[PDB]
C-alpha cells in the first residue's frame, strides 16, 4: 500500500511551480512509488506578509507538508519577505529551504531555527576574502565594517578564519549609518601601515566610501581594495575605484536549477528518513495545534547531513548554521572600468583564470616602506 | 624620528567596557597598538601581560620599588607588618604599585593598609613627607633616588624589591626590534 | 484607539479578560477600543489568518498574543507579522513570551523575554548572593556559547573578588558518542558550582552523565539559564534536584494582569506620541493589501516606544525587543517534582529569601573585635 507524503512551496510564476510540480515527479519516479509518493501543493505570493503566512497555515499546512521551499519575489518587496514563513513554519519546526535569499540574517539559527538555504551569505565571503589573502601573501590588511549584524559577523568571519592561524589585527575600521561623509575614518586609515585595504557595506554606503577615499588618494598604487559582491552593483558600480578586486556568486538569480536540486534533496532526505522508526505526520491544519511537530528536527538534521554531490546547481551540504557550504564564487576586475573574470574560486581552493589581473593605479598587478 | 608625547599622562593599562573584550588598555601603549607611534621610548617596566601584546625591546638599566623615609627594616618591614593608623604608609592609587598589590594574593592582605590614605600625583607624594604629613612613602627607585639627591632631608632605604628593567616597546610584527635590542646590547 | 487580544487554548471562555483591564486606564486622554477573540487551536497558517480577518473587522494599531502552548514558533511567527502589518504586537505568556532571533530593526515586536547576558549576569548573582566563588562552566555548541564565556569573562573580571573559573567545556551533541566523551570530560572537574548551558534534550543526556559521573551529588550544585527549564510543566527527573535555575515569573503577574499591561504599554506609547505629535496612531490593518500609507511614521513611535511605564513599574523594552526592564523569578527545584519559587529580580537588582558553639573575649592581639 501507498502512503502520500505532502511539500509545500512559494515561488515567484505558476511557470515555476509547474517547474517544482515536474521536479517532484521525478523524484517518485526515480526513488521507490511502492513504499512511498510525494505530492506537490503551492500558493503564489501574497502583496504583505500577513496574507502569505495565512496562506502557509491554511492553504499549505492543512496539506501537512513535511517541508516548505521559498523564493523572493519578482519584485523584492523591502528585503527577506520571505522572513515571515520561516517564522510561521518555524512555530512546527517545520523545514524550511530557500533557493534564492542571500540574507545574512537567516544564518543565526536562534531567529530562524528552521530555515536552510541553497545558498550561503556575505560574511561567509571572507572565506574568499581569506582565500584572496593565500593568493597576496601578505597578512598585513585594513578592513572597513558598517555598523550592523552584517558587519560585526563579518569581523568575525575573517577573525575567525584568522584565529587559528596566528591572530592577525593589521587595523579594523567600524562606520556608523547615515553619515555621507566619512573622510576623518580613512584619515587615521591612512597613519596605518598595512598598505592593501577591504570592506563590506549596504548599497548606498559604498558610493560613500569610495567617493571619501579617492578624496584621500587611497586608490592609488601601494593601496589595494577588496570587496564585497553586493556592495559593487549599482551606484557604487559607477562610482567604484580601478583595479579593484570583487566577488560574485553564481545560480544565485535562478530559482529552477535551485528547485529542482533542492526537492532532489528533500526527496533524498525524506528517503533517508522512513528508515528510522517514531516518525509522526505534520500537524494537519494551523487551527488547533499549539504543539510542535517532534519529527521537525530530525527531518531538518538528517537534511542538513543529506550529501548528494551530484546536483544542477552543483554539490549539496550545509553548514553548522544551515547555509550552504563549499559554494562557489567568481572573482571579478575592474578593468578598462568594466568587471572582468582574473580568476574564479571552485571549493576551498582557488583557481586562478588565464585573464589578465587588475590592480589599483598605475600598476597591471600590484606592506609600504614607513621612513 | 619624530616624537610626540601620549595624550593621557598614563602609560598604559586595560580598561573600558564588558563584552566580548571591548576598547584597549589606554595610554601610549595603546597608541602603539593603534599605531599612533610604531615605537615607544620612555621608561616602561617589562611585564608577561603587557609581552604577550608586543614586543619588548632588551633592558639597558634596572630599577625596583622602595621607600622614602626622612633622615624600615625591609621590603618586608615587621612596622609595614605592624600598621599603625598613627605611622602612615603612603602611595597613589592606580599606581603599578596599587597594581602590585592587588594581582598578588600572597601580600593581598597588606595592600588595604597602604590604600588608605593614597596620593594622586608624584610630587604631592613627595611633599607629604617633606610636609611630614605621611611618615612613609613607597614608589619606584628610579624615580625616588634623584629625589633622594634631591633633597637629603629625605632617604631611600632597603633592597630595591619588585624592581624590573626597562625597555622600548614595539608590535611583534615589526623587525626593526630585532636590530634595536641588537643596537641596545651593543649601547650597554 | 483600536486594539485586539487574543487568547490561545485553556479550552475557556473567560470573563477575567474583561476583568483583567477592568476598563483600565480610562483616565487616559484616549480610550482603548477593544476587541477580544480566543482560538481553541493555533495554526501558523490559522494563528496567521485569524489576526488580519479581525484587522478586516477591527482595524486595530495594536495587537497582544497569549497562549496556553510550551510552543516555541509562535513568537517568531508574530515577529515576521510585525515584519508584516507593521502593526505592533507583544505577548504576555507562553510561546511569544519565549526567547526568538533577534528582531529585524524595522519589525516592531515585543515579548515579555529575556536575553543571554542578561541570564547569566542573573547566575552570577545568584552564586555572590549564596557567596559561591568558585565554580566551572559546562558549555555545549549550542548556540550563544563563548559569548556566554565572553559575557561572564567581562563580568567575573571585572570584580575585585578573587573568583575561579576552574574548566569551560564544550562538548558538540552532534557526533553522538559511544565513548562517553561527555562522561570523560566532565567526570574530571572537581568544583562546586557548575554552570550549565545546551538545549533541554541535551540537559537530559548531560545529567543521566553527571549521574553516572557523580557530578550530581551533594555539596556539588548546578545552576541554568532559562532554556532547560522551559516551561516547568515538565521536568525529566533525570534532572537531579536541588538544580537552581532561572525563569519567568507567574505569581507576579495574573495572565490577565499581564494582558492588562500590554494594553496599558499600547495606549501609554499611543498617549507619549499623541502628546508628542497631537496625531492619532490609528491605522489600516489589512495586511493583504500594500501597507497603509502614513505607517512609515509610526517609526518613530517604536524608537519612542521602547521604554513605556505604567503603574510606576517599566515595561521598558531592549534593543532585542525583549522587556529593556523584564521581571524574572529565581527558581529551584524542590524535592519530588515541584519548581518552587524563591527569589525575584528586577532591572539592576536582585533579591531572595557537631555544632559546638564557641565564646571568646577581646584581648590585646591575640582576639582583637573590630
Amino acid at each position: 500500500d501507498p502512503k502520500i507524503v505532502n511539500i509545500g512551496a512559494v515561488l515567484s510564476t505558476k511557470k515555476h511551480e509547474q517547474i517544482f510540480r515536474e521536479a517532484v515527479n521525478q523524484a517518485n519516479f526515480f526513488h521507490f512509488t511502492r513504499k512511498i509518493q510525494l505530492n506537490a501543493t503551492s500558493v503564489t505570493h501574497r502583496p504583505n506578509a500577513i496574507q502569505m503566512a495565512l496562506s502557509v497555515c491554511e492553504d499549505l499546512i492543512s496539506s501537512q507538508v513535511y517541508a516548505i521551499l521559498v523564493s523572493h519575489p519578482p519584485a523584492p518587496t523591502d528585503h527577506l519577505t520571505p522572513t515571515p514563513i520561516s517564522y510561521t513554519a518555524g512555530f512546527y519546526r517545520i523545514p524550511v529551504i530557500g533557493l534564492t535569499t542571500r540574507m545574512s540574517i537567516y544564518s543565526d539559527k536562534s531567529i530562524h531555527l528552521s530555515f536552510l538555504r541553497t545558498v550561503p551569505p556575505y560574511s561567509h565571503q571572507a572565506l574568499v576574502w581569506f582565500e584572496m589573502m593565500r593568493l597576496f601573501n601578505w597578512n598585513h590588511v585594513i578592513l572597513i565594517v558598517s555598523d550592523d549584524h552584517e558587519g560585526r559577523a563579518a569581523q568575525k568571519k575573517l577573525e575567525t578564519l584568522l584565529e587559528e592561524k596566528e591572530s592577525k589585527a593589521d587595523k579594523v575600521l567600524q562606520f556608523e549609518p547615515g553619515t555621507k561623509n566619512l573622510t576623518a575614518l580613512l584619515l587615521e586609515a591612512k597613519e596605518l601601515e598595512a598598505r592593501v585595504i577591504i570592506l563590506s557595506a549596504s548599497e548606498d554606503d559604498a558610493t560613500a566610501v569610495y567617493k571619501s577615499a579617492a578624496m584621500l588618494d587611497m586608490t592609488g598604487a601601494g593601496y589595494v581594495w577588496l570587496v564585497g559582491e553586493r556592495e559593487i552593483s549599482g551606484s557604487a558600480l559607477r562610482y567604484a575605484p580601478d583595479g579593484i578586486i570583487g566577488l560574485q556568486l553564481i545560480n544565485g538569480k535562478n530559482e529552477s536549477a535551485h528547485i529542482s536540486d533542492a526537492v532532489a534533496v528533500v526527496a533524498q532526505a525524506i528517503h533517508e528518513l522512513f528508515e528510522m522508526e517514531q516518525i509522526t505526520d505534520p500537524p494537519r491544519g494551523c487551527v488547533g495545534n499549539t504543539n510542535i511537530w517532534k519529527t521537525g528536527p530530525l527531518f531538518k538534521r538528517v537534511l542538513m547531513s543529506s550529501k548528494y554531490p551530484d546536483g544542477v546547481t552543483g554539490r549539496i551540504e550545509f553548514n553548522e548554521d544551515g547555509d550552504r557550504k563549499f559554494a562557489q564564487y567568481s572573482i571579478m576586475n575592474l578593468q578598462n572600468r568594466k568587471l572582468v573574470q582574473v580568476g574564479i574560486f571552485d571549493g576551498s581552493y582557488i583557481i586562478q583564470n588565464d585573464r589578465k589581473i587588475i590592480w589599483p593605479g598605475g600598476e597591471t598587478e600590484r606592506y609600504q616602506m614607513s621612513t | 624620528y619624530e616624537v610626540h608625547l601620549v595624550a593621557d599622562g598614563k602609560f598604559g593599562t586595560q580598561e573600558r567596557v564588558n563584552n566580548s573584550n571591548a576598547a584597549a588598555w589606554n595610554g601610549m601603549m595603546g597608541e602603539l597598538l593603534s599605531g599612533q607611534a610604531d615605537m615607544i621610548v620612555a621608561p616602561l617596566t617589562i611585564n608577561n601581560e603587557r609581552a604577550q601584546y608586543i614586543e619588548f625591546s632588551k633592558p639597558f638599566k634596572y630599577q625596583g620599588l622602595t621607600i622614602l623615609v626622612k633622615k624600615i627594616t625591609g621590603i618586608n618591614d615587621p612596622r609595614l607588618r605592624n600598621p599603625s593608623d598613627k605611622f602612615i604608609y603612603a602611595t597613589v592609587k592606580q599606581s603599578s604599585v596599587d597594581i602590585y598589590f592587588r594581582r598578588q594574593v600572597e601580600l593581598s592582605t597588606m595592600y588595604r593598609h597602604m590604600e588608605k590614605h593614597n596620593y594622586e600625583s608624584a610630587a604631592e607624594a613627595i611633599q607629604a613627607v617633606r610636609d611630614n604629613k605621611l611618615h612613609a612613602f613607597i614608589w619606584d627607585s628610579a624615580v625616588l633616588e634623584f629625589e633622594a639627591s634631591q633633597k637629603c632631608d629625605l632617604v631611600t632605604t632597603g633592597e630595591l624589591f619588585f624592581r624590573s628593567g626597562f625597555g622600548i616597546g614595539m608590535r611583534k610584527d615589526s623587525p626593526w626590534k630585532q636590530e634595536v635590542s641588537l643596537n641596545i646590547l651593543k649601547s650597554h | 484607539m483600536d486594539i485586539a487580544v487574543i487568547l490561545v487554548g485553556t479550552t475557556e471562555e473567560v470573563a477575567i479578560k474583561d476583568v483583567h483591564e477592568k476598563d483600565d486606564f480610562h483616565h487616559l486622554p484616549v480610550t482603548p477600543r477593544v476587541e477580544l477573540v480566543t482560538m481553541q487551536e493555533s495554526d501558523p497558517k490559522s494563528i496567521i489568518t485569524r489576526i488580519c480577518d479581525l484587522m478586516s473587522d477591527k482595524k486595530v494599531q495594536g495587537v497582544v498574543f497569549g497562549d496556553d502552548t510550551d510552543q516555541e514558533a509562535i513568537a517568531q511567527i508574530l515577529d515576521f507579522i510585525s515584519v508584516q502589518t507593521l502593526t505592533p504586537i507583544l505577548g504576555i505568556h507562553g510561546g511569544s513570551s519565549m526567547i526568538m532571533a533577534d528582531k529585524e530593526e524595522a519589525s516592531m515586536f515585543f515579548q515579555f523575554g529575556p536575553s543571554i547576558e542578561q541570564q547569566a549576569s542573573v547566575m552570577l548573582n545568584i552564586m555572590e548572593e549564596y557567596d559561591w566563588y568558585i565554580f566551572s562552566i559546562v558549555t555545549t555548541y549550542f548556540p550563544g556559547y563563548q559569548d556566554f564565556e565572553n559575557k561572564v569573562r567581562s563580568t567575573i573580571e571585572n570584580s575585585f573578588v578573587g573568583w575561579e573559573l576552574e574548566e569551560v567545556i564544550h562538548l558538540d551533541m552532534s557526533l553522538d558518542d559511544i565513548d562517553s566523551k561527555i562522561q570523560n570530560q566532565l567526570k574530571k572537574l572537581q568544583s562546586p558550582v557548575i554552570l550549565l548551558y545546551c538545549t533541554k534534550e541535551e540537559a537530559t543526556y548531560i545529567f543521566e552523565v553527571a549521574h553516572s559521573v557523580g557530578l550530581t551529588g551533594y555539596g556539588f550544585t548546578w545552576i541554568v539559564p532559562s532554556l532547560v527549564a522551559g516551561d516547568t510543566d515538565t521536568v525529566p527527573d533525570e534532572f537531579p534536584t536541588g538544580l537552581i535555575s532561572v525563569s519567568y515569573d507567574e505569581w507576579d503577574y495574573d495572565l490577565p494582569a499581564r494582558v492588562r499591561d500590554g494594553i496599558a504599554i499600547i495606549t501609554t506609547a499611543a498617549s507619549t506620541m499623541l502628546s508628542e505629535h497631537n496625531s492619532i496612531p490609528q491605522s489600516k490593518s489589512s495586511c493583504n493589501n500594500i501597507q497603509e500609507s502614513r505607517v512609515y511614521e509610526a517609526h518613530m513611535l517604536k524608537r519612542y516606544l521602547i521604554n513605556v511605564t505604567f503603574e510606576g513599574r517599566d515595561l521598558s523594552f531592549s534593543e532585542d525587543g525583549y522587556q529593556m526592564h523584564p521581571k524574572l523569578v529565581i527558581i529551584l527545584l524542590n524535592q519530588e517534582r515541584k519548581w518552587e519559587r524563591v527569589g525575584k529580580y528586577k532591572d539592576r537588582s536582585l533579591k531572595m529569601w557537631e555544632h559546638l558553639s564557641i565564646v571568646t573575649l577581646e584581648e590585646a592581639p591575640f582576639v582583637i573585635v573590630e
